[PDB]
């Protein structure tokens, strides 16, 4: 059952889970730095739910972003890592920390062929900043020259539902994509 | 595999796609292999084209083959800041593209977009020091390869920006290729 997300996340992801994890019960097992376990909240895949007909526009806005973890604080982020590497571990891990965030207050154009990207995600508001650093900037556009439109003329990142797109300083990014939320939303089910 | 796309693009519009970014610049010393490595990131395979059109007409021959997603930056509309050359005073780091050769010297702007003002300082308590103590913050990068964005963000595993890092090596050896 659980087994059939694992295979759609490469042993590179993994391995930086795995590895993020042994270090938690590491400081666990020796009672040392408590900080730390109360101050961890998951990654960003794990914390917030959207609907079937997004799942493609926002995995890909997103890309490995969606395993960054929510972290209490900078401290709680390094302390991690210290011993992450101290213990020479295969990487790579990366820290939303809640206590250090800095989100660019952003007002989104009332045009009608977009959507902003974060209005449809579910998630705990204790996690915002971190929601916003990911989404706070991305729309949901009608059609690819949509996209090109509005991302050239404001600055923020455009994509369709069907997952071409156009940054707000130029970059194009497209191709065939096939058929993670899925799956992590089948495993959320039997539990 | 799918590099086998990489030249067909090449070929098509033949002086037009100059190649991703590892092809087209190289970190001078060995030391800065690791840093410019966790600054790029994504983009050391992020293609260079002229023109958003060449870009345009590469994803949609991409979609055909049924090829996995590619990035292009069109050096015609790419929408870069110049590089805040004030920052070559801060007594600790230095920018980090002042570290990276690149070549043809008018892909400068595929640089400037990679690197911005990001900076790379020797140890982890430097990086953060002058990255976050300041009244503006500096994205700052160690030479272990953990990271400290404007934004809050911290990542590392420098076990695994080694192994990544040895992508300049095999490079090299295919400058007597």
């Amino acid at each position: 059952k659980q087994q059939l997300l694992r295979a759609a996340t490469g042993k590179a992801i993994l391995n930086g889970i795995d590895s993020i994890n042994k270090v938690l019960e590491h400081f666990r097992r020796k009672g040392i730095n408590q900080h730390v376990q109360n101050g961890y909240h998951g990654i960003v895949m794990n914390n917030f739910e959207c609907e079937p007909a997004f799942y493609t526009c926002v995995e890909v806005t997103a890309g490995n972003r969606l395993f960054y973890h929510i972290v209490d604080s900078d401290e709680v982020s390094t302390k991690i890592l210290m011993e992450f590497n101290k213990m020479n571990l295969p990487g790579e891990v990366t820290f939303l920390p809640l206590n250090k965030l800095d989100v660019r207050d952003t007002a989104y154009p009332e045009t009608n062929d977009a959507i902003p990207m974060i209005s449809k995600l579910r998630y705990n508001p204790r996690f915002d900043k971190a929601f916003k650093h990911v989404f706070g900037k991305t729309l949901i556009c009608r059609s690819m020259e949509v996209s090109t439109q509005l991302a050239r003329a404001f600055t923020m990142d455009c994509i369709t539902l069907e997952g071409d797109q156009v940054s707000h300083r130029g970059a194009l990014t497209g191709g065939y994509y096939d058929t993670r939320l899925e799956l992590q939303k089948d495993v959320r089910k039997a539990e | 595999r799918k590099a086998e796309i990489m030249e067909s693009i090449k070929r098509l519009y033949p002086g037009s796609v100059y190649g991703r970014l590892i092809d087209l610049c190289q970190p001078t010393q060995k030391k800065y292999q690791i840093a410019v490595t966790k600054v790029l990131g994504k983009n050391m395979d992020a293609i260079i084209v002229d023109s958003e059109k060449t870009g345009r007409d590469c994803i949609q021959y991409i979609k055909e083959q049924r090829g996995e997603p590619e990035t292009f930056l069109p050096l015609d509309y790419l929408e870069v800041k110049p590089t805040d050359e004030k920052l070559r005073e801060l007594k600790g780091a230095k920018l980090v593209i002042d570290v990276i050769r690149y070549e043809p010297p008018h892909i400068k702007k595929a640089l400037q977009y990679a690197c911005g003002n990001a900076l790379v300082c020797d140890n982890v308590e430097d990086a953060r020091r002058i990255a976050f103590g300041g009244h503006q913050r500096h994205k700052t990068v160690a030479l272990d390869g953990t990271l400290f964005q404007k934004s809050g963000v911290i990542s590392g595993g420098a076990s695994d920006l080694k192994a990544k890092a040895r992508r300049w090596d095999e490079k090299a050896v295919d400058k007597l290729k």
